[PDB]
């Protein structure tokens, strides 16, 4: 029910599915965007992932312990979107990041536009290590979308 | 109460000869407290 891999993260009522979002299981912890599930609990196969960790102004949430994942974005290299859009097979996008420059420091940001349940979809380096996940971002001018490369701290 | 659930997509592995694509804008942004990135104008 914790197999490492990357998941859909689905909502259902008394009808069909919806994709709300993507996440990253690694060393027993499941990782995704807090907008995606809210805190909410999640269901895997027959068992109850609980929220461990979380930071609405990271917009990050860890399920069943803390965040495992700590690889950084090297600031030069391309990097490679393992979008996983709903309805779709994960699809690998390989791109060069530009940058956020806020006051607290650079960021990298992916100029790629996906589908909003495509939010916690992986960002990966050379060495296929999660160097953060895709969501949360902002509209520039024409419409079109760049997200943040956004990362946890691992403690 | 919505049943939230996860489904397993694939395996995390960067792609040889991948499709390369999109620019690399240089933005100045702000982060609220809400985690809500803004354009700063
Ligand atoms: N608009 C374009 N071109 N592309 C986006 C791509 C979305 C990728 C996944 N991320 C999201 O869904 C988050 C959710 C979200 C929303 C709000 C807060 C948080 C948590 N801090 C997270 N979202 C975003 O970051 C952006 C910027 C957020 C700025 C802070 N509030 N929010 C949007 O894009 C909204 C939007 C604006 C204009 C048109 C459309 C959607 C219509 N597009 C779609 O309906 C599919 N495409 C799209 O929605």
């Amino acid at each position: 029910e914790t197999t490492d891999g990357v998941y859909r993260v689905m909502t259902r009522r008394l009808l069909g599915s919806t994709q709300v979002g993507v996440g990253v299981m690694q060393e027993g912890v499941f990782h995704t965007m807090w907008h995606v599930t809210k805190g909410a609990a999640l269901r895997s196969g027959e068992g109850r992932l609980d929220p461990y960790w979380g930071d609405v102004k990271q917009d990050l949430v860890s399920y069943c312990g803390p965040w495992k994942l700590d690889a950084a974005w090297d600031g030069l290299s391309e990097v490679q979107l393992l979008a996983v859009p709903p309805g779709e097979r994960a699809k690998n996008i390989q791109t060069l990041p530009g940058i956020f420059k806020t006051k607290d420091g650079d960021i990298g940001a992916v100029a790629l536009d996906y589908p909003a349940g495509t939010s916690g979809s992986p960002i990966l380096d050379k060495c296929g290590r999660v160097i953060g996940l895709y969501g949360n971002g902002v509209v520039i001018k024409n419409g079109s979308y760049v997200s943040a490369i956004t990362q946890g701290k691992r403690e | 109460s919505v049943d939230m659930y996860i489904e397993r997509a694939g395996d995390i592995t960067w792609e040889k000869d991948a499709e390369v694509t999109g620019n690399s804008p240089r933005l100045d942004v702000a982060l609220d407290e809400s985690g809500d990135f803004s354009l700063v104008e």
